[PDB]
């Protein structure tokens, strides 16, 4: 459980030593990966912004 | 899927945005079907989340 | 015996024109005409129909007249020019049935052994779908009466067929296609709340009919049992859904996550082109 | 035999000892009851298979049923005690095709095996069934109301 894994988290008082998980949560993942690059696109538009006025 | 997979190519083009006004040639909008499809989608499904309070009491 | 129907509006307009044919003459009661059909599965289809003359005095609702010779002649016509069709029933324009209708039904159930009627309304305002289906079978009775031959309300709809709306949606011209995103949901809210709970309140008006009246078939067989199918939720006060507020939060969960993330990205959509083109137009306007 | 198989409902092992051990002395046929039960070197292995039958008779319907019962209550409704429960249920959790639920924590178990991955069929069942029954409520309650005012 330390080195390797099967999502076998320890409970000293259940019996089943419960393995439960939700793998597909990519809804938030791909949007976060978008926002990471979108902030860069805003930064790379800020040059045009701060340059075209004055 | 239908939103995000189109959204990364919607955000590609500010790499290529620049100045010298006519010296660049590729103006295309990118906000299409991510304003309105998401609007209709999320508003109708939050009213679908309202169905339980509307029907049930 | 009949699963449901698939009924095109063309046969309804074929009722409408004969309604025009009778609105100009001495109209005693209503229209009784032939309903052809395309019966394939236990489901039903109608492509076309035609009428038959009819009068009815009201002394013992037995004086009522058709022309089976004319009926079978024009049936032979439309059967020759189209071997798909056959008769499947009849129709009437007065929205409330009467006791002669069983004599009509069983007198035309001799050609084909089923003859489903169609209630319609030439001036419909309050109803839902005009198309209605009965069938004449027997359950005989709990008291097992001598032949309690009952019309049995079969489910119905308006049918659908490819490119039959070529005339229709060109004619009506007023359709706001795809109002998803605006006010269609609240039209359904007003009409389903009010116009379904008034059906409910007229059901409880029929319950008051069972209170002050209603000895007749008081009907303690199907009424409370399908109302027990309703009474799967006895929604009394204290509201009893402590075991469903977290499920409602789970309902709120994903959609509000989508709302937060996506509409932040929607502000991110608008601002970029809005700022850039905004100050473009602003300080390159002169 | 068939009553032990139609919906099965529980069984007592000692009533089976009665009904199918008075057949090992009562004779009409005597050789198949010998070969299955009266024998020892294989017939007693078939008695062990009968013990498999009584415990799977438990486990099949208790996999069909029993959401939120305890454990000593479970063993006394198994008609076999808690150490016999760990024996008689280990040798059918090696079947490893029935998912059940036990805890100790003082000697108390619980249930509802899939941990409820549902907010979906709640909406499906509840709302689609109820709303379509309610759109039937118009089409047939006002039908019967119009019928009872045809006959009035």
């Amino acid at each position: 459980i330390l080195d390797k894994k099967f999502h076998g988290i320890l409970d000293q008082g259940e019996g089943v030593l419960i393995i439960f998980d939700e793998p597909p949560v990519d809804k938030t993942y791909e949007a976060a990966l978008e926002t990471i690059q979108n902030m860069s696109k805003v930064v790379d538009s800020l040059y045009n912004k701060a340059k075209k006025l004055t | 899927n239908y939103n995000k997979a189109v959204e990364e190519e919607d955000k590609m083009t500010p790499e290529q945005l620049a100045i010298k006004n006519v010296g660049k040639q590729d103006p295309k909008r990118h906000l299409e079907e991510h304003v309105d499809v998401l609007m209709t989608s999320n508003i109708v499904q939050c009213l679908a989340a309202m169905l339980d309070t509307v029907v049930f009491k | 015996a009949v699963q449901k129907v698939v009924v095109h509006p063309l046969v309804l307009l074929s009722v409408v024109d004969h309604f025009n044919r009778i609105g100009k003459v001495g109209n005693q009661k209503r229209v009784v005409g032939v309903l052809l059909g395309s019966w394939q599965k236990k489901v039903l289809d109608v492509s076309n129909s035609f009428a038959v003359p009819f009068d009815e005095d009201d002394k013992d609702d037995s004086v009522w007249f058709l022309d089976h010779d004319y009926l079978e002649n024009m049936y032979g016509m439309f059967k020759k020019v189209n071997a798909r069709e056959r008769i499947v029933g009849w129709y009437h324009t007065g929205p409330k049935l009467h006791k002669n209708d069983i004599a009509i039904n069983e007198l035309m159930k001799r050609y084909c052994p089923n003859s489903v009627l169609v209630i319609i309304d030439v001036k419909p305002k309050d109803l839902g779908l005009p198309t209605e289906a009965y069938i004449s079978v027997e359950e005989v009775h709990d008291d097992g009466t001598p032949t309690s031959k009952t019309f049995e309300h079969v489910t119905s709809e308006i049918g659908a067929e490819e490119a039959e709306e070529v005339g229709v949606e060109h004619l009506l011209r007023d359709i706001k296609d795809t109002t998803v995103g605006t006010l269609s949901q609240r039209i359904t809210n007003q009409v389903h709340g009010l116009k379904g709970l008034n059906s409910k309140l007229l059901d409880i008006r029929s319950y008051l009919e069972k209170v002050a009246t209603g000895k007749l078939p008081i009907n303690h067989q199907i009424i409370y049992q399908l109302q027990d199918v309703f009474n799967l939720l006895p929604d009394v006060s204290l509201q009893e859904f402590v075991k469903a507020f977290y499920l409602k939060t789970n309902d709120q969960m994903v959609v509000v996550y989508l709302a937060s993330l996506i509409r932040s990205v929607v502000a991110l959509h608008n601002l970029i082109n809005n700022k850039i083109a905004n100050r473009d137009a602003e300080k390159k306007e002169g | 035999l068939l009553k032990l198989f139609t919906t099965m409902e529980l069984m007592r092992w000692s009533t089976l000892v009665e009904d199918y051990g008075m057949e090992l002395r009562k004779g009409s046929l005597e050789s198949p009851a010998t070969d299955v039960f009266g024998s020892t070197e294989e017939g007693e292995k078939r008695w062990k298979d009968l013990k498999n039958r009584v415990v799977e008779h438990n486990i099949r319907i208790m996999a069909k049923y029993y959401t939120r019962i305890t454990m000593k209550r479970m063993a006394q409704l198994l008609d076999l005690s808690v150490d016999e429960s760990e024996a008689f249920l280990s040798n059918l959790v090696v079947n490893k095709t029935i998912f059940a639920k036990v805890d100790r924590l003082a000697g108390i178990i619980n249930f509802q095996r899939p941990k409820d991955p549902n907010n979906l069929l709640n909406d499906w069942s509840q709302k689609l069934n109820s709303l379509m029954s309610l759109v039937n409520k118009t089409t047939h309650l006002i039908a019967k109301e119009e019928m009872i005012h045809n006959l009035q």
